[PDB]
């Protein structure tokens, strides 16, 4: 049921400052109005991330998603290695109603899409182990981080009520932590999914890289503010 | 204080002795509720079980099951448990489970087992010699067996090589025994490897059929997902006592708090990574740790030779849990004092003891 297009979706690689965004809670402990110093994994603050007006893109340490998105249009997520039923593939769909993670040897088409008149992009469903559902995740701004560490995937997510036009707003958001997976796989490349009809979307990644942090919590243990401590003399 | 001091007079003044601490009442655990349940239910109550050699295989992962309800349950016949035992396999647990399920005769239980031999235990299934789980079998004669033969079963009989660990064979190849081809008939050399099962009501102790489910426990470096609920025992408050809520173990007096935990977060450290609030897996709400009193203590004497009567200074601990009677009780902002009679008069300060007050000998 999965064909190729004719035409080339060779959206133009467009590259964009990151400026201040990318910023996650590192753990579940709550801190009041205190400065606290921690290295981890973090976007370099000021770095260069790509902008796509949909090629495998390798997966790294962990991956910022960027979304301008409007009425929902991309849907789901692909990870693997080799992408095929010789290596355990990770699937995730967010339609109407829920969202639905699954783990299996999947055997996916060479242009996967969602396809409307659930799941078609896939030919055989092999050795199924792991399986998932819960609450749907989406002029919008979506955010998400993306990390395989020991055996444990981890979501962050944020939604933004945005009006600027372009890039990125110049401002400031911790991103709350989502989704654990307990489940062990060796990811390097991943793919986005898109809900086309048979008859555009624009979105910016960036990789992370361990540094060092400051972050500041108020009273109430909200992240508010944070500083670099690999940038100009001045920060460190 | 004599023997601190390692003589047998002591001078006018205050000495400080030895330390003071409260000590633990009991000890408390709290775990949240613990729910979805792994659905045992169906497969130890399924309405029928297939055949020894297309046994059913189901998989045990990401739930929680309790094993003390099915380890009392007297309907089983044999319940035997090779790598650990049934005691303690509520505690310790693997990353999955895989239940065989099946049917076969009284006198082949022991043949499904570890280092066993046999008709079923080499043409139908196949259990290893280092096998970790259970084996649970109960007799199946009053449901399985049948007035007018129960038939649909079947087990096999006839195959050239025998059965690896948890192997299943279900092919119908005509078996030849002997070196006369057969063109898919019977013939002298050629029979069926699959004999039907002629189980009956009223047949005898043996015959009786019998269901048998196996759990095997296997612990790939995936997190374990399945094992049996952690018990939790209601909170002590007010109370300086050791606690292990969700694993975080601590000493301490509980008391409320009014933080205003965001909705992820589990508890909180003020500085220096020491926890201070924590919140409860059941009531969610946060509640405040704090150290129980400790603090050094002390004794005011007038001299060994003028007198023979000491009072006695615990140093910053309020007036509450001084123990041991003695004379009336002060407090005073350091501390709490035994020993001594308060008075309203001022006079020169002969043996310090803080706050700008001190003690004298007129009594003390
Ligand atoms: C969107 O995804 C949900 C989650 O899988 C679908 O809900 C399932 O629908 C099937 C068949 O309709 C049922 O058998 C499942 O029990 C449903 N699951 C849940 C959790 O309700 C839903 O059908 C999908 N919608 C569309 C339009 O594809
Ligand atoms: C189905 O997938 C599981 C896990 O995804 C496979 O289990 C493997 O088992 C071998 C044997 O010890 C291990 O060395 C591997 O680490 C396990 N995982 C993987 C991803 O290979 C299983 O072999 C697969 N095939 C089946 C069950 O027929
Ligand atoms: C931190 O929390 C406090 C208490 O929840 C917030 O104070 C309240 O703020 C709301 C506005 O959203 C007022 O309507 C209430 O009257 C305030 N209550 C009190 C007791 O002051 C405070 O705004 C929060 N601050 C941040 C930055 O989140
Ligand atoms: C854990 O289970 C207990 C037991 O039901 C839940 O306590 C209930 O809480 C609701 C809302 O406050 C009350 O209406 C019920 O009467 C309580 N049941 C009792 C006291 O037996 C508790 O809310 C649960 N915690 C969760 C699900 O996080
Ligand atoms: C020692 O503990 C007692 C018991 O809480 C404290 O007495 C309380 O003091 C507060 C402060 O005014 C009052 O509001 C309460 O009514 C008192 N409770 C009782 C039962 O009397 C006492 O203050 C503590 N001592 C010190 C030095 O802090
Ligand atoms: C980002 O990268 C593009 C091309 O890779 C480059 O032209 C641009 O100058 C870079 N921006 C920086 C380094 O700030
Ligand atoms: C992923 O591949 C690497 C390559 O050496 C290997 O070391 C690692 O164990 C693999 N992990 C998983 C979960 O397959
Ligand atoms: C099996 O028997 C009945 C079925 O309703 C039930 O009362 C009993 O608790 C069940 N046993 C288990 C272990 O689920
Ligand atoms: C105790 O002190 C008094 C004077 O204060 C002295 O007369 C007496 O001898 C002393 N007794 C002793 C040291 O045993
Ligand atoms: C005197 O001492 C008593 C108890 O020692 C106390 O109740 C009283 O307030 C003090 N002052 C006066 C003026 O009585």
């Amino acid at each position: 049921q999965c064909v190729n297009l004719r035409t080339r979706t060779q959206l133009p690689p467009a590259y964009t400052n990151s400026f201040t965004r990318g910023v996650y809670y590192p753990d579940k402990v709550f801190r009041s109005s205190v400065l606290h110093s921690t290295q981890d994994l973090f976007l370099p603050f000021f770095s260069n991330v790509t902008w796509f007006h949909n090629p495998v893109l390798p997966f790294n340490d962990g991956v910022y998603f960027a979304s301008t998105e409007k009425s929902n249009i991309i849907r789901g997520w692909i990870f693997g290695t080799t992408l095929d039923s010789k290596t355990q593939s990770l699937l995730i769909v967010n339609n109407a109603t829920n969202v639905v993670i699954k783990v299996c040897e999947f055997q996916f088409c060479n242009d996967p899409f969602l396809d409307v008149y659930e799941s078609g992009v896939y030919s055989s469903a092999n050795n199924c182990t792991f399986e998932y559902v819960s609450q749907p995740f989406l002029k919008n701004l979506r955010e998400f981080v993306f990390k395989n560490i020991d055996g444990y995937f981890k979501i962050y997510s944020k939604h933004t009520p945005i009006n600027l036009v372009r890039d990125l707003p110049q401002g400031f958001s911790a991103l709350e932590p989502l989704v654990d997976l307990p489940i062990g796989i060796n990811i390097t490349r991943f793919q986005t999914l898109l809900a086309l009809h048979r008859s555009a979307a624009a979105y910016y990644v960036g990789y992370l890289q361990p540094r060092t942090f400051l972050l500041k919590y108020n009273e109430n243990g909200t992240i508010t503010d944070a500083v670099d401590c690999a940038l100009d003399p001045l920060s460190e | 204080t004599k023997c601190t001091l390692k003589s047998f007079t002591v001078e006018k003044g205050i000495y400080q002795t030895s330390n003071f601490r409260v000590q633990p009442t009991e000890s408390i655990v709290r775990f949240p509720n613990i729910t979805n349940l792994c659905p045992f239910g169906e497969v130890f109550n399924a309405t029928r079980f297939a055949s020894v050699y297309a046994w059913n295989r189901k998989r045990i992962s990401n739930c929680v099951a309790d094993y003390s309800v099915l380890y009392n349950s007297a309907s089983f016949s044999t319940f035997k448990c090779y790598g650990v035992s049934p005691t303690k396999l509520n505690d310790l647990c693997f990353t999955n489970v895989y239940a065989d399920s099946f049917v076969i005769r009284g006198d082949e239980v022991r043949q499904i087992a570890p280092g066993q031999t046999g008709k079923i235990a080499d043409y139908n299934y196949k259990l290893p010699d280092d096998f970790t789980g259970c084996v649970i079998a109960w007799n199946s004669n009053n449901l399985d067996s049948k007035v007018g033969g129960n038939y649909n079963y079947r087990y096999r009989l006839f195959r050239k090589s025998n059965l690896k660990p948890f192997e299943r064979d279900i092919s119908t190849e005509i078996y030849q025994a002997g070196s006369k081809p057969c063109n898919g008939v019977e013939g002298f050399n050629c029979y069926f490897p699959l004999q039907s099962y002629g189980f009956q009501p009223t047949n005898g102790v043996g015959y009786q059929p019998y269901r048998v489910v196996v759990l095997s426990f296997e612990l790939l470096h995936a997190p374990a997902t399945v094992c049996g609920p952690k018990k939790s025992t209601n909170l002590v408050k007010n109370k300086c006592v050791n606690f292990n809520f969700n694993g975080l173990t601590g000493t301490g007096v509980l008391t409320e708090s009014n933080k205003k935990f965001l909705p992820f977060q589990q508890f909180g450290r003020d500085i220096a990574d020491t926890t201070d609030a924590v919140r409860d897996p059941q009531t969610l709400e946060i509640l405040d740790i704090t150290p129980c009193s400790f603090g050094g203590v002390s004794v005011i004497t007038p001299g060994t030779n003028t007198s023979n009567q000491v009072a006695v200074l615990y140093q910053g601990v309020n007036c509450t849990e001084v123990p041991s009677t003695g004379s009336n009780v002060f407090q005073t902002r350091a501390g709490c004092l035994i020993g001594a009679e308060h008075v309203n008069n001022s006079y020169e300060c002969d043996i310090p003891i803080g706050a700008g007050i001190c003690a004298s000998y007129q009594s003390i």
